[PDB]
RNA sequence: CCCGCAGAAGAAGCACCGGCUAACUCCGUGCCAGCAGCCGCGGUAAUACGGAGGGUGCAAGCGUUAAUCGGAAUUACUGGGCGUAAAGCGCACGCAGGCGGUUUGUUAAGUCAGAUGUGAAAUCCCCGGGCUCAACCUGGGAACUGCAUCUGAUACUGGCAAG
RNA sequence: UAGCUAGUAGGUGGGGUAACGGCUCACCUAGGCGACGAUCCCUAGCUGGUCUGAGAGGAUGACCAGCCACACUGGAACUGA
């Protein structure tokens, strides 16, 4: 579910805003290794540097106000050219671009597929999967990652 | 199944040598005698007779200088398991030629030195220090 | 005219009540260059008495191998607590050709060339447990003469 | 002298020719054990006249078909 | 492909003499021989057995000027030929036509020779040479060619050689400048202070 | 055919042949059958440049061999050199 | 392990797996990020490990740390990889090469310059 | 290639200095970072990060990466193991296979000895020779451990026969 | 990767080839191969040598020399020693 990933957002994107930068996706991965990863948006570029400067601040913040008490990993990161989406409003500014999706149930006929975005609407979005423009609600889709293709 | 003889009757010597004996005996045979004589003639041993027909057994009288064997490290080479020959210029060396190696040659059998000498070839059996 | 080397020195632990205490044991060899060696390892709490007491100890303990002319008369190979080590005498003038730990060993003895290799694991007290028993273990072109009843070059 | 070599049928389920093994003690490449190789061939015999197991003697001569190089040229032990 | 640095710190890194000076002077007139050189070269460190074999190659280069690929070379050929290899090694090393020119004492300081020979004034057996490395074989005779016989260095040097020991391998007449290479120096004509086992041990490593 | 001819050996600018016999059809510096002695151009009287078998030679020409006219004019001078 | 099993079946040795795979013996390899990203090690370490996600010529898209002091690498840029693998990283096996295809020429160092293609400065 | 000319005149750099591993301090430096082949490093001082001085190595080169062997006895033929570290099948029977007491004869297969043929040249190695040296080139040799054939040798192992 | 093969294995005859030969064909026989690895699959030009190693080995076949194979792909022949 969420590991009160709302507060996650909330310290997070604190200092991100303060940065002038724009906070994307926000994920945490525990028991294989308990870091945190994040995607961040700046329109000028994002260099390692600033992934830096952000992760110092970030870490500052979750320091003090860490009270999950896991132990304490958690990366930087800017979108890669494989960049997940996780706003309706994230579908939308990827308005023709190829998303792969893989629905939470893992029952047959789960929508495992990848389609291009066609229409995009708050809790279904519109994407071309075998001619098809099927309709996906966000919230049950266990993950989507957009573009893997490099042009 | 005792698939060798020789090796045992080295053992017996080793392992006679170790457990101190003054004396030790084999079930002989025509090859063992030989290769008793060389060595009995290269004082690694003092004598050595054998008696009796239908199961004629060999006998050996030890060795010993300060205390200590002569003779203390034995290992037969050319085994059942594996033969082993070797050319005449190959002909190995003992402790750089301190020890001995007795080898049998067509010409029968003696130390290495002596092969060398009459420059044959043959199947290495045992080295001996 | 002695001649001395230390080999190695480890610090080593012991726990008591409150914390540990610690130590250091030493390891060295003495030699005369004559073939004739011994070694010393000692503990102590503090490095030069470890150092000093091992020294002390291996004046003793010294044994005389009959080597000829700064190296082995024989191949010979010396196996102690878990350690290998080959050794066969060289050419004149190749040297001391040998790990760190028996370098020393050979070279207060009297050795000058020789060839020598170790096996298995080298804790250097274990090695040199290996190598003067080795060492000793020669045997003169008359030690045999003699425990085989013969003359020189009735060997050679 | 004409060289020849000495093995042993194993077959002659064929008209007038033999499936001879021979048999070469060779020591091992490598691990010095001398082992025992056999070379079947195919054995051109004349008159059909071999049984199995008895060793026979043969020798090398021009293609007489797809396989057989060997002519026979005695018989030294007549499958007891 | 030659050391240009100042000289006596090597010696002084080196801890001897190296005749790198005419050797008007004592070198404790000219330096501190007895201390290393630098910021902590006072302080006398604890070395290693490898910082010996170390710093004895050095030493046998620095007092000859091979530089080291070359150097090996010598070796890797020394240890080749029959004989005690570490031995050898210097015999050859005693051959190299500029140290038998300042063993001749044409020139104070090996460089100074070498220098000569690479300025073209030296004929071994009556050729021209200005290879510094070019080997030399006995019964060779090395000269002086006219166009430096007159030279200032080569007379100042030759009344500089006799203030040594003459070398009894080669022998030379100062009277015209040339001297016969008559026979291959033999260990005891060196120094003993060279210890060539250990020169052997450490290309063995 | 078969011939005797020069292959060519030694490095730039300072060339050595090794006169040998071998079938026309082979490249210069390729297979042959009977290496029967060399040449050396840049001899200069350091050391002979000319050394043939040339016994083995005319047992060759005499079974049919044929002569590449350098070794030609070589095999003259031996035999001038006596 | 006697010799009558070892002419039945020879003494075989495992291949050498190597730890760089995606160089297939090319001393270096060109490649594109695919992503930027640092990461913060545990509670008891704190520092920051730069890296970057990187599609090679061969198609690999691998882990290569940033050697770091230049750091002007976004997504498309093109960089050169070379295989060096430094502790406290867990799939990192590679290195960014620093001096060459769009890597930016580190601040003046005087020291150790050449393995950050930094030239000599000329006073 | 030689001769002449002028003038030190036109020509030195790259790594590294905690240990391994030859070579050390100063100043920042603040666990910020950065360093890293591994172990590791960094605090109010760090001989390990940066700069500086000094030093070590190598040199027209010097380092990094890659690749192969070595180190590795870490596939152990030479030259490892298997009570508890990984490793004895749950036990047995048994074909193929491997191995085989003792005496004589015979055989000559293995084996050994010898001869003969062959094992291209180059390469490697020894002794030379030649480019001023060297690399390089070259004479001659050695060697190519192999294979085949012939003639021997019979202790050994095998075959055969008789015990 | 455990079975593999019917021109397959062999013979007789004819044809064919510079030449022997299931080379081809007729005919007959029913074989032939395989755990001493057939068959299948992946990889690869081979060697003299080359690098390493104290050695035995390991690696490798760039340059040079020997041999083989191929010449856009696939197939076929003609001419000709
Ligand atoms: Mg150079
Ligand atoms: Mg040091
Ligand atoms: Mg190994
Ligand atoms: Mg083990
Ligand atoms: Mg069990
Ligand atoms: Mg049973
Ligand atoms: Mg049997
Ligand atoms: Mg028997
Ligand atoms: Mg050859
Ligand atoms: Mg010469
Ligand atoms: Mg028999
Ligand atoms: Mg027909
Ligand atoms: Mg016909
Ligand atoms: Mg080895
Ligand atoms: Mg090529
Ligand atoms: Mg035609």
């Amino acid at each position: 579910m969420s590991t009160l990933e709302q507060k996650l957002t909330e310290m997070i994107t604190a200092p991100v805003e303060a940065l002038g930068f724009e906070l994307v996706g926000i994920e945490f991965i525990r028991g294989r290794t308990s870091t945190l990863r994040i995607y961040i948006d700046s329109e000028d570029g994002i260099n390692v540097d600033d992934c830096a400067d952000v992760s110092h601040q970030v870490s500052a913040v979750l320091d003090v106000e860490d009270p999950i008490t896991v132990a304490y990993n958690l990366e930087v990161s800017s979108p890669g050219l494989d960049r997940p989406l996780f706003t309706a409003e994230h579908y939308a500014r990827f308005v023709g671009e190829e998303v792969t999706l893989v629905l939470r149930m893992a029952v047959q006929n789960r929508r495992k597929w990848q389609g291009v975005i066609k229409a995009v609407d708050g809790e279904m979005i519109t994407v071309t999967v075998e001619g098809k423009d099927e309709v996906f609600a966000l919230s049950n889709i266990q993950k989507a990652n957009l573009v893997p293709h490099f042009a | 199944s005792m698939q060798d003889p020789i090796a045992d009757m080295l053992t017996r010597i080793r392992n006679g040598q170790a457990a101190n004996k003054a004396a030790v005996t084999m079930p002989s045979s025509k090859l063992k005698v030989a290769i008793a004589n060389v060595l009995k003639e290269e004082g690694f041993i003092e004598d050595f007779k054998v008696e009796g027909d239908t199961k004629p057994e060999l006998e050996l009288t030890l060795k010993y200088f300060q205390g200590k064997a002569v003779v203390e490290s034995i290992q037969r080479v050319s085994r059942p398991g594996l033969r082993i020959y070797k050319r005449k210029d190959e002909l190995p060396k003992v402790m750089a030629g301190l020890g001995i190696a007795v080898v049998s040659t067509s010409k029968g059998v003696m130390t290495d030195r002596a092969a060398r000498q009459a420059g044959l070839g043959g199947e290495i059996i045992c080295y001996v220090a | 005219e002695l001649q001395e080397k230390l080999i190695a020195v480890n610090r080593v632990s012991k726990t008591v009540k409150g914390g540990r205490i610690f130590s250091f044991t030493a390891l060295t060899v003495v030699g005369d260059g004559n073939g004739r060696v011994g070694f010393g390892y000692g503990k102590a709490r503090e490095v030069p008495a470890a150092i000093q007491k091992a020294m002390e100890k291996a004046r003793r303990n010294m044994i005389n191998v009959a080597l000829n002319n700064g190296t082995l008369q024989h191949p010979v190979k010396g196996v102690h607590t878990g350690s290998r080590v080959f050794m066969q005498p060289a050419s004149e003038g190749t040297g001391i050709i040998a790990g760190g730990a028996m370098r020393a060993v050979l070279e207060v003895a009297g050795v000058h060339n020789v060839l020598a290799k170790a096996y298995g694991s080298t804790n250097p007290i274990n090695v040199v447990r290996a190598t003067i028993d080795g060492l000793e273990n020669m045997n003169s072109p008359e030690m045999v003469a003699a425990k085989r009843g013969k003359s020189v070059e009735e060997i050679l | 002298k004409i060289r020849t070599l000495q093995g042993r049928v194993v077959s002659d389920k064929m008209e007038k020719s033999i499936v001879v093994a021979i048999e070469r003690f060779v020591k091992h490449p490598i691990y010095g054990k001398f082992i025992k190789r056999t070379t079947k061939l195919h054995v051109h015999d004349e008159n059909n006249e071999c049984g199995i197991g008895d060793v026979v003697e043969i020798r090398e001569c021009r293609p007489l078909s797809k396989t057989k190089s060997w002519t026979l040229v005695r018989v030294v032990e007549k499958a007891v | 492909a030659r050391y240009l640095g100042p000289k006596l710190k090597l010696s002084r890194r080196e801890g001897t003499d190296l005749f790198l000076k005419s050797g008007v002077r004592a070198i404790d007139t000219k330096c501190k021989i007895e201390q290393a050189p630098g910021q902590h070269g006072a302080r006398k460190p604890r070395l290693s057995d490898y910082g010996v074999q170390l710093r004895e190659k050095q030493k046998v280069r620095r007092i000859y000027g091979v530089l080291e690929r070359q150097f090996r070379n010598y070796y890797k050929e020394a240890a080749r030929l029959k004989g005690n290899t570490g031995e050898n090694l210097l015999a050859l090393l005693e051959g190299r036509l500029d140290n038998v020119v300042y063993r001749m004492g044409f020139g104070a300081t090996r460089a100074e020779a070498r220098q000569l020979v690479s300025h073209k004034a030296i004929m071994v057996n009556g050729r021209v040479v200005n290879i510094a490395s070019y080997q030399v074989s006995p019964n060779d005779v090395v000269s002086i060619r006219e166009k430096a016989k007159k030279q200032s260095r080569v007379k100042a040097a030759l009344e500089l050689a006799e203030q040594r020991e003459k070398p009894t391998w080669l022998e030379v007449d100062a009277g015209k400048m040339e001297g016969t290479f008559k026979r291959k120096p033999e260990r005891s004509d060196l120094s003993a202070d060279i210890n060539e086992h250990l020169i052997v041990e450490l290309y063995s490593k | 055919m078969v011939t005797i001819r020069l292959a060519r050996h030694g490095a730039k600018k300072r060339p050595f042949y090794q006169v040998v016999v071998a079938d026309s059809r082979n490249a210069r510096n390729g297979r042959f059958i009977e290496r029967v002695g060399f040449f050396n151009p840049i001899a200069s009287e350091k050391e002979e440049g000319t050394r043939l078998d040339l016994d083995r030679i005319a047992h060759w020409v005499g079974q049919g061999a044929t002569i590449s006219d350098r070794v030609a004019a070589l095999i003259k001078e031996v035999n001038k050199a006596a | 392990a006697t010799v009558n099993q070892l002419v039945r079946k020879p003494r075989a040795r495992k291949v050498a797996k190597s730890n760089v795979p995606a160089l297939e013996a090319c001393p270096q390899k060109r490649g594109v990020c695919t992503r930027v990203y640092t990461t913060t090690p545990k509670k008891p370490n704190s520092a920051l490990r730069k890296v970057c996600r990187v599609r090679l010529t061969n198609g690999f898209e691998v882990t290569s740390y940033i050697g770091g002091e230049g750091h002007n690498l976004q997504e498309h840029s093109v960089i050169l990889i070379r295989g060096g693998r430094v502790k406290d990283l867990p799939g990192v096996r590679y290195h960014t090469v620093r001096g060459a295809l769009d890597c930016s020429g580190v601040k003046d160092r005087k020291q150790a310059r050449s393995k950050y293609g930094v030239k000599r400065p000329k006073a």
